[PDB]
């Protein structure tokens, strides 16, 4: 059994219902309603002042809703992280999502969120990638050289660092 | 069982850290048992109480609702934000914001928040306005877990946290709807099992907001006493230790059963 862990997360996939996603999760670390509303969210190991963790988002309120978005907090980890302020500040508004990661380094990143506001349709996709510089990411504590970078259409809306060089 | 200063000394020793506790009634503000009271250190998420009551005085001079949306975007995003992530396409009411904050410790709710009381600057003016004139806060999440050695950005120490709290949940302040809206949000804490509540006995009541720091900074502030009735406010923090969280976290619940242990003694 275990809590919500990385490998979880990534079985767990959109196009999924809520009973399927409560039995790969594990009903007992999962929550919907209250603060969550309709998304259930899925507790993993103590981490800072909260808990990693993954939220699951659903086309509505329906049994049959499928997952139209995923997001985690420290349940992944960057495969090489090489990011620097330096190629942090070689990204730019309007970039691919190729574009920036080749210019961030393509281990540098995890998926913080990714939302389908139209799934199955990919129009108006969002995604918000964390990535890290070699020492930055933290499963269980605080980052140290990070970096927010968020995409509509697979296209660069804005970005954001903090400790980065 | 040692008795809370031993215990204290025990916890300093066995963490090479720094700890700060106040234990004060709540009735009469009379301080019981103080230890480096006078010391600063990180307030972390602590200071979202704080925050709240600031929140609620402008909603108490009909300045703010609970109710009012608030709509954010990814740049207003920071890390540790479970519950304004998942709002992001929606938006949150203030008070939803605040019952983010105090329970789950998110920090963008915290900063949205922090937007409406004139940001770190504005917050640390509320705090001047009624009397606190040590408490500061300088920096938004997530930098101001920083807990830098020796800085005094984003630091309270545990006297003037004590007589803070007290001021917010039962002086004259706020109002009576107010003042048992935040001792609410402090109630339905849900990060806090670690600590206080792990060693409080059944039949006691609790509210309380816990922090989470680099370098090792911890805390909790709470209310707590028998009978399901608050008798007293204690704060604990913790700085400059290396340990584990697990390690750091049975300290301070040591400390607080130390304090109960000693409750009448």
């Amino acid at each position: 059994a275990g809590v919500m862990t990385g490998a979880k997360f990534t079985q767990i996939q959109f196009g999924m219902t809520r009973q399927q996603v409560l039995d790969i999760a594990g009903a007992e670390n999962c929550e919907t309603g209250g603060s969550f509303g309709d998304s259930i969210h899925c507790r993993g190991h103590a981490a800072g002042d909260y808990y990693a963790y993954a939220t699951f988002g659903f086309t509505s309120a329906a049994a049959d809703a499928k997952v139209d978005s995923k997001s985690q907090m420290k349940l992944l980890a960057p495969s090489a992280p090489t990011l620097t302020l330096a190629k942090f500040n070689q990204v730019t508004v309007g970039m691919t999502r190729a574009q920036v990661l080749a210019t961030v380094g393509q281990g540098s990143c995890t998926t913080w969120s990714e939302y389908y506001p139209a799934y199955p349709s990919t129009a108006g996709v969002t995604l918000s990638l964390s990535c890290f510089d070699v020492d930055g990411y933290s499963s269980t504590g605080f980052y140290r050289g990070s970096a927010h970078l968020w995409f509509t259409d697979g296209v660069l809306q804005g970005k954001r660092q903090w400790d980065l060089v | 069982s040692p008795q809370p200063l031993e215990q204290i000394k025990l916890s300093e020793s066995q963490l090479s850290g720094r700890v700060g506790m106040i234990e004060m009634d709540l009735a009469s503000g009379r301080t019981l048992t103080a230890w480096r009271a006078d010391e600063r250190f990180p307030m972390m998420s602590t200071f979202k109480v704080v925050l709240c009551g600031a929140v609620l005085a402008r909603v108490d001079a009909g300045d703010e609702q609970l109710e009012r949306k608030i709509h954010y975007r990814q740049q207003d995003l920071v890390d540790y934000s479970p519950v304004s992530e998942k709002h992001l396409a929606d938006g949150m009411t203030v008070g939803e914001l605040c019952a983010a904050a105090i329970t789950m410790s998110d920090n963008s709710a915290a900063n949205l928040l922090l937007a409406t009381v004139g940001g770190p600057a504005g917050l640390t003016a509320f705090l001047r306005q009624i009397g606190d004139n040590v408490t500061r806060l300088d920096r938004w999440e997530t930098e101001l877990n920083e807990a830098l050695p020796g800085d005094a950005r984003d630091t309270t120490t545990p006297a003037s946290m004590a007589a803070t709290l007290r001021k917010l949940l039962t002086s004259q302040r706020l109002s009576a709807r107010s003042q048992r809206q935040l001792l609410q949000w402090m109630v339905d804490d849900r990060v806090a099992g670690p600590l206080i509540r792990s060693v409080l006995p059944a039949g006691w009541f609790i509210a309380d907001k816990t922090g989470a720091g680099e370098r090792g900074a911890r805390g909790i502030v709470a209310l707590l006493g028998p009978n399901n009735k608050a008798e007293r406010i204690v704060v604990i923090y913790l700085r400059d230790t290396p340990a584990s969280m697990a390690e750091r976290n049975q300290q301070i619940a040591g400390i607080g059963a130390a304090l109960i242990e000693h409750w009448q003694r």
